[PDB]
């Protein structure tokens, strides 16, 4: 799982 | 609505503690009732609807990804047969998660994007439209599938024409959606030289802009900017 | 404001509600948290605000006469001593009767009368002054009793001599007013005959007016004039 | 009592 834009 | 009778002020307010208290259903439920007010959102504003429904959503996706990878392993040669429970859960969770989408999708349909006229708002808003068919692409499996894709790609590409015309190499926002779009090459399109070509581009021209940033901003982009180094090492 | 977090519409539609179902006190409060908003306030909201009101004070003075009587009569000679209750709970009575009349004066005072322009805003308001006055009169026994005559008379006399400049003789508003200034005048003033001699020329002047009315209109006017007939019958 | 403005 890639990084997406959160936190 | 639920909500029609509160406070659109109150409602903000309520979205703040639901987040303090990390009660992101309902920051959700507060940040919906705020945009059917019909007013414009205030960047501040902006960020509390995505935060309460990427939690919300986050949690889906995850259950969903257990719940998947348990049934594959059901499908497997020599796995026992265990009734139809596994799939009637995964479709129960996948049928709440379509829901939320739904519901998002609905409201940046009904009427946000359109009343969205300011470059940070208008990206913001595409980046939400492709992110949430996005996530409706990852459990979809049906005759719809491509055009749920196409759906995600084409706000992807709308927001990426606007950030790239109207915002700097090193906004949050233009950042993130790349970061986003990339992921969507990567993991729903099949188009992982798409995806590193893109992570690639966005970081390289987002450090040659820091020079121009305060040290809060460069503190801002450059957190994303490591985002997309962590994927880049990933992926190659 | 315990009526912060809820819409002004939501208040309007709730005290409109409460006043189907006799529930006065919560119209009271609706209507209170609607006013807080900080808007002016419509005809159709003067009305509900002044009748949710109007029967809240209405059952606290019935009932404040009912232990004033009690009371006196426990005074009279040959009546046993019955020990404090009787002063106590009247007292009670008295001070919840005190608090709702200030709660209405401080609503006018912040801020319904400083913004009423229109005549048939101001005269209302300022005939709800007088009354909410009177009514702490009809219980005010100290040494700022005639303070509180005088302003009640003063609100009542600056209400008359707009609605006699800007509003016709027939007009519901000017005739409801006449009539309760007439009341002061009789049961607070000690001045019967100059409640009969207004009582008398509002009715006269009404009476030649009416051929310019609607049935309708011919109705409402109508309506009170008999109130002042009433009143009239009684006094002379 | 009299009658003053109401109902
Ligand atoms: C740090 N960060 C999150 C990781 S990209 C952000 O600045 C951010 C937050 C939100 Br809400 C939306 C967007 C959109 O691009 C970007
Ligand atoms: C019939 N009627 C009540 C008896 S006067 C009214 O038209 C009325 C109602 C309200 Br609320 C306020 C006022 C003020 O003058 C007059
Ligand atoms: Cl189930
Ligand atoms: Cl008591
Ligand atoms: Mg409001
Ligand atoms: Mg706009
Ligand atoms: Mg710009
Ligand atoms: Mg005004
Ligand atoms: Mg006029």
């Amino acid at each position: 799982k890639a990084k997406s834009c959160t936190v | 609505g639920a909500m029609g009778s509160m406070e659109r002020a109150s409602l903000i307010q309520k979205a703040k503690l639901a987040e303090q208290a990390e009660r992101y259903e309902d920051m959700a439920a507060f940040m919906k009732g705020a945009v059917e007010k019909g007013e414009e959102l205030s960047n501040e504003e902006r960020n509390l609807l995505s935060v309460a429904y990427k939690n919300v959503v986050g949690g889906q996706r995850a259950a969903w990804r257990v719940l998947s990878s348990i049934e594959q392993k059901s499908n497997e040669e020599g796995s026992e047969e265990k009734g139809p429970e596994v799939r009637e859960y995964r479709e129960k969770v996948e049928t709440e998660l379509q829901g939320v989408c739904d519901t998002v999708l609905g409201l940046l349909d009904s009427h946000l994007i359109k009343e969205a006229g300011d470059a940070e708002s208008r990206v913001f808003y595409l980046k939400m439209k492709g992110d949430y068919y996005r996530y409706l692409a990852e459990v979809a499996t049906g005759d719809d599938k491509k055009r749920i894709i196409d759906s995600a790609r084409s706000a992807y590409q709308e927001a990426m024409d606007i950030s790239k015309k109207e915002m700097p190499p090193t906004n949050p926002i233009r950042l993130g959606l790349a970061l986003n779009f990339s992921v969507f090459h990567y993991e729903i399109a099949n188009s992982p030289e798409e995806a590193i070509s893109l992570a690639k581009t966005t970081f390289d021209e987002a450090m040659a802009d820091l020079h121009t940033l305060s040290e809060d901003s460069y503190k801002d982009s450059t957190l994303i900017m490591q985002l997309l180094r962590d994927n880049l090492t990933l992926w190659t």
